[PDB]
RNA sequence: CGAGAAUAGAAACUCUUGAAGAAGUAAAUUAUCUACCCGUCUUGAAACACGGACCAAGGAGUCUAACAUGGAUGCGAAUGAGAAUAGCAGGAAAGCUAUAACAUGAAGAGAAAACGAAAAACUAUGAGAGUGUAGAAAUACAUUUAGCAAUAGUAUCUUUCAA
RNA sequence: AUAAACAUACUUUGAAUCGGCCAAGUCUGGUAAGCAGGACUGGCGAUGCGGGAUGAACCGAACGUCGAGAUAAAGUGCCAAA
RNA sequence: AAAAUGAAGACAUUUUAACGAGUAAGGAAACGAAAUGGCGUAAGGACAACAAAAGUAGUAAAGAUUUAAAGUAAUUUAGAU
């Protein structure tokens, strides 16, 4: 198989790891609760 | 339980009164005819030979490629290992080929004996096993009519016509060392050497090496 | 599982499996497909021949939204409602209810014939129909809709 | 030394249940002590095909066993592998024994009316093994298969890995 | 009753080289350069461990005492081989103190135990 | 600097490791280039004998 | 170093036999090859046209298909490691009848002879015949007498040397 | 004279040395035999070929991304859905639940429009399973039945100017 | 005729290698070379051991650790077993 | 390699036979009759006096210098300072 791999340019730089998404689940859920809380039709 | 011990060996005992007799009536009429024919003034042509016992000499390096191979289809694959082969024009055209590998002549009854009975061996279900009973001679040779050993040195002898069956079954005998030559084994042994065919000077030879 | 590679096995060899007569210098024969019509054209030739060319025509913006056409074959039609409901009217004919095997709604717009179906009567509703699957519908006694 | 034509390695034959299926290295067990003591070739046979990498083991499809024993009404097909289903034919009433069987495919036969038995129940009802149909499914279907070879050449081609700039 | 222990070479297989410089350990590693002189058993330096040099499988790790080892941290250690004080024998390991010393060694007396550390940390 | 062109040596040896594989038994029955005209007569049979071949098929 | 012509190094292989140019014989176009039959290539240099390649030429192949005016030659061709099946289209002019098969054919006949009357003793209920004795290569001569009525000796010696000038 | 066979018969010993150190092993020296410098390029190095004065610590096939073959595993015409993202208890960079877009696959060829598979298959060899006879033990023979996998060739069918 | 069930047929994946050298009851260019280039075969390379005092190829013969015996090449005035 | 036996013995079982030199290179882990067998360093999850005080350690750890034993070998164990 020939292979097609785009790593010839800088790619190091272009990377983007996902480590805070564990939080982000969580820092959405804490908006959400404390809109709701705020007036409930806000988040409706 | 056992009582058929006790039958099997009378058996044993028949076929060696009977094998014994074609031994001793065939040397017998050839002694007798040869007789008859100093008498009347005629000549006598004894018969060729029907066995010949091979022993490799020399080592496994530096074997040419075809000659290697006729080694293996005469099961010489290792020095100082002795075999019947079967007298006719091919295998004496075979090991001719195959002469400064090999020395072979032609054996005499005593010696067929002392092969078989000390440096004999049978391939029973892939394994060499060396011979130690009739039982076993009769389980791996039963349907060759061979049930005792001395059915076995019968037919290796007068080369019966369960010649072929007999004689692939029997592995190569390994044997002993012993003076080959009196000048070297690089030369035939009408010039003195080691190789080449000895007629019933292999019986000499065989003697000191079994 | 670095203790499971090959290093942890040729430690103590100098070369390390790859040889001494030929070393293991960086690069053997250029970087990815060089070489592809001077010296690699032999594995270019051996196991892709029609990778250098040029062959049909270009579209300049393909839109393959309009190529999607999924197809079920005739034989497994009656696996979209069941076998449960297949059994259930095994003895319908003409004039009585028949289920609908709304294909459209599974995702599968071409209805193809291979293979057989049961000899029930049955209504197939498709975007669009084989020559030869309307005639293995039909001719075991059902009908062939259209939609859309 | 000895002149022999190629020295003793090791028979590419295997002769145990691979992995550590503690279930399989009991069938294995099972069968291989009934196929030594009762002798019987059926018993050597499944013996050796429980042995058997997974790509060598490969799937029986109930249409298959079903067109396989149309003409043998009173038989327990023996196929040592998965055993799937075929949602496109229907299923008559047919006793099997695999190693395992699929969700949909044990759910069809038994509900036609057949059997699904184990490779034990099997042993104990038939070890010699007198009313069975031996089945092995179709090994050549795999796709890697299409690639094996060159595909330059004349006679039969491979299929050319797909890859960068693919036509 | 006890059978010959037979050795096939009672001596050490030291590491080629090692006689000379000090950076090379006496530790066998077996040399892979082409040249070596042992390598390719050269007459007079062909000294290296093959498996033909194996000791009998019978008294195999079996120590002249005819027993083979077994080693201990306690007294309910002593137990796992309470039933073949005939085969094998205690050595009380190397952290145990000289305090649990004497209650291992009292109490292999009681089961009747060969102990090979009975004089061991001794006061 | 200069060498040597070519040598047979040991290029027959090698050959004889695995042996010269020979044909398969299948190789020796293909029939593809016959006579056009005897090719025309084994269809024109085949296709007869099996439609008689499945038409008692169908009967029983 | 040769060349890598077609017929290269054919001074003496394709050469017609000595006092045996021009036309074939008639029984060459009138040989009536049947599938299965074993014939012998042999390049005919006088026909140009459909020349069979000089490796082939002596080689024994079976005859495969019969086409009108060509012979279907299937021969074994050796490659480097590998044998491989060669199937020519040669004409009638460039093969000749092989008849390596000219011994076993006469053996067959001879069963069948045999075999014939085993089917005639057996239904009259006479004992039927032994079929031949297999061939046995140069078996060791038995012993034999000589009569001392026709006999006559030659002695035997090293002869003394006689120059040759 | 006497094989087989039937019946009767017979093998338990002695001396020397060793907790005053037996046998075995280890260390040093002597004595006969044996022994050129390790690593590497090389057809060939102990080489008058190159690095090496000695010692300690450090020191060189690793990480990610793409494809493929094979060994183990789950499910199987489906598999995955730890895709984002949304909930749960617990406080949690862990654990559980999401009838869910989509990836690979279920259908193949054609540059493209346009299309889209059965004669409910045939032939050959082939894995098993019973029965009886016999050597009489394993095992050999005769006969009824079965056609899986695999290989080759066949009819039939979809697409292509062309299979 | 003889040999062949750890027989036979393979399939998939992959490493190293394509600087070679020597012998000859052989050949070509050369006056000739321990030169250059080849055909068939065995070796050194990749290989120790007994012998040729020493020697990559010569002769014997290819190796797990040993004990006892007949051996092979070749030797039997001393070094040196006879 | 072939037979025998096989829920746990033990030494990776029992019997018979053949075999064992080798640079480059290969033989990943698991696979009861095991589709090669193992030694060592560091870190993580478990197990370690089974009658409710449960691996070793101030009655002297790790380390260092030696002496003996086991293993063909990588190395392990123990005594003394």
């Amino acid at each position: 198989a020939v292979s097609n791999i785009h790593f010839c340019k800088d790619w190091r730089s272009k990377v983007h790891t996902w480590f805070k998404q564990p939080f982000r689940k969580i820092r959405r859920h804490q908006t959400r609760v404390e809109k709701a809380k705020a007036v409930f039709p806000a988040t409706i | 339980c056992k009582a058929r011990c006790q039958a099997f060996r009378k058996e044993v005992i028949l076929r060696t009164i009977k094998n014994h007799k074609d031994i001793e009536a065939a040397k017998k009429a050839v002694y007798t005819a040869k007789k008859n024919a100093e008498i009347n003034g005629d000549l006598y042509a004894e018969a060729d030979p029907k066995l010949i016992v091979a022993i490799r000499i020399r080592g496994i390096n530096g074997v040419s490629p075809k000659i290697k191979k006729i080694l293996k289809l005469l099961r010489l694959r290792q020095i100082n290992n002795a075999v019947f082969i079967k007298a006719n024009a091919s295998t004496i055209k075979m090991l001719r080929l195959v002469d400064p590998y090999v020395t072979y002549g032609y054996p005499t009854l005593e010696t067929v004996q002392k092969l078989i009975y000390k440096r004999g061996a049978l391939k029973i279900n892939g394994n060499r096993m060396p011979i130690t009973s009739n039982c076993m001679i009769k389980k791996a040779l039963g349907d060759k009519d061979v049930v005792c050993v001395d059915d076995l040195v019968h037919e290796i002898y007068t080369v019966g016509k369960h010649f072929k069956e007999v004689n692939n079954k029997l592995a190569p005998f390994k044997l002993n060392g012993a003076k080959i030559a009196e000048k070297n084994k690089k030369i035939h042994f009408i010039l003195g050497g080691g190789f080449g065919n000895r007629e019933l000077l292999i019986n000499k030879l065989l003697a000191n090496m079994i | 599982a670095t203790r499971f590679r090959q290093t942890r096995r040729r430690r103590g060899h100098v070369s390390m499996g790859y040889g001494r007569i030929g070393k293991h210098r960086k690069q053997r024969g250029g970087r990815g497909n060089a070489g592809g019509q001077h010296h690699r054209k032999t594995w270019f030739t051996t196991f892709h021949p029609d990778y250098f060319g040029k062959h049909g025509m270009r579209v300049f913006h393909l839109k393959a939204n309009k190529y999607y056409c999924p197809s079920i074959n005739v034989d497994s039609l009656w696996s979209l409602v069941g076998k449960d409901v297949q059994a259930q009217y095994k003895n319908a004919k003409v004039g009585e209810e028949v289920p609908v095997i709304d294909c459209v709604k599974h995702g599968y717009f071409k209805v193809l014939g291979k293979g057989f179906l049961p000899k029930q009567p049955v209504i197939v509703r498709a975007r669009y129909f084989s020559e030869k699957a309307q005639q293995k519908i039909k001719a075991v006694g059902g009908a062939c809709e259209l939609t859309a | 030394a000895i002149d022999l034509d190629r020295h003793h390695v090791r028979k590419h034959v295997s002769k145990t249940a691979r992995g550590n299926n503690a279930y399989m290295k009991l069938l294995v067990r099972l069968y291989g002590f009934l196929a030594r003591r009762t002798q019987s070739k059926f018993a050597k046979t499944i013996l050796h095909r429980l042995c058997l990498s997974r790509v060598n083991r490969p799937i029986v499809s109930t249409s298959k066993l079903a067109c396989l024993m149309k003409k043998h009404p009173e038989e327990t097909a023996v196929c040592v592998n998965t055993v799937t289903y075929d949602s496109r034919y229907p299923v008559p009433k047919m006793n099997v024994c695999a190693l395992k069987f699929t969700k949909t495919a044990e759910a069809a036969i038994t509900k036609a009316g057949g059997k699904c038995l184990r490779f034990d129940e099997l042993a104990l009802k038939a070890p010699t093994g007198r009313k069975t149909v031996l089945i092995r499914g179709k090994r050549n279907v795999r796709e890697a298969l299409k690639h094996f070879g060159k595909v330059c050449a004349k006679k039969n081609p491979a299929k050319q890995y797909k890859g960068k700039q693919t036509k | 009753i006890k059978p010959k222990i037979v050795k096939k070479y009672t001596g050490h297989f030291k590491r080629f080289d090692s006689n000379r410089f000090l950076r090379v350990k006496a530790s066998w590693r077996v040399p892979r350069g082409i040249d070596n002189r042992l390598r390719r058993k050269f007459k007079g330096t062909n000294l290296l461990p093959k498996i033909g040099y194996g000791s009998a499988k019978a008294t195999r790790n079996m120590l002249p005492c005819g027993l083979y080892k077994f080693p201990v941290r306690n007294t309910t250690d002593l137990e796992m081989i309470m039933m073949q004080n005939r085969k094998y024998a205690a050595e009380i390991s190397h952290a145990v103190s000289a305090k649990k010393r004497q209650e291992i060694i009292q109490r292999a007396k009681i089961l009747n135990i060969r102990v090979l550390n009975a004089d061991a940390r001794i006061k | 600097s200069k060498d040597k062109n070519r040598s047979s040596h040991n290029q027959s040896h090698k050959a004889h490791r695995n042996g010269f594989y020979k044909p398969k038994k299948s190789a020796y029955m293909s029939t593809k280039g016959m006579n056009v005209q005897v090719l025309k007569n084994t269809k024109a049979q085949r296709k007869f004998a099996l439609a008689k071949k499945l038409e008692a098929k169908k009967a029983a | 170093p040769l060349s890598n012509g077609r017929n290269r190094r054919t001074r003496k292989l394709f050469k017609r036999p000595f006092r045996g140019h021009g036309l074939s014989n008639t029984s060459t176009i009138l040989h009536t090859y049947k599938v299965g039959d074993y014939v012998t290539i042999l390049c005919n240099s006088s026909i140009q046209h459909g020349l069979p390649y000089k490796a082939f030429h002596g080689k024994t192949g079976r005859v495969w298909n019969v086409n009108p005016h060509a012979i279907g030659v299937m021969v074994n061709k050796k490659v480097n490691n590998r044998i491989v099946v060669k199937r020519l289209h040669i004409s009638p002019e460039h093969i000749k009848p092989s008849g390596c098969q000219k011994d076993f054919l006469e053996r067959k006949a001879a069963v069948a002879a045999i075999r014939k009357q085993n089917i005639q003793l057996k239904k009259e209920g006479k004992p039927l015949l032994p079929l031949p004795a297999k061939r046995l290569p140069k078996q060791p001569r038995p012993a034999e007498l000589i009569k001392g009525a026709d006999i006559k000796f030659t002695t035997v010696a090293p002869l003394k040397f006689e120059e040759l000038y």
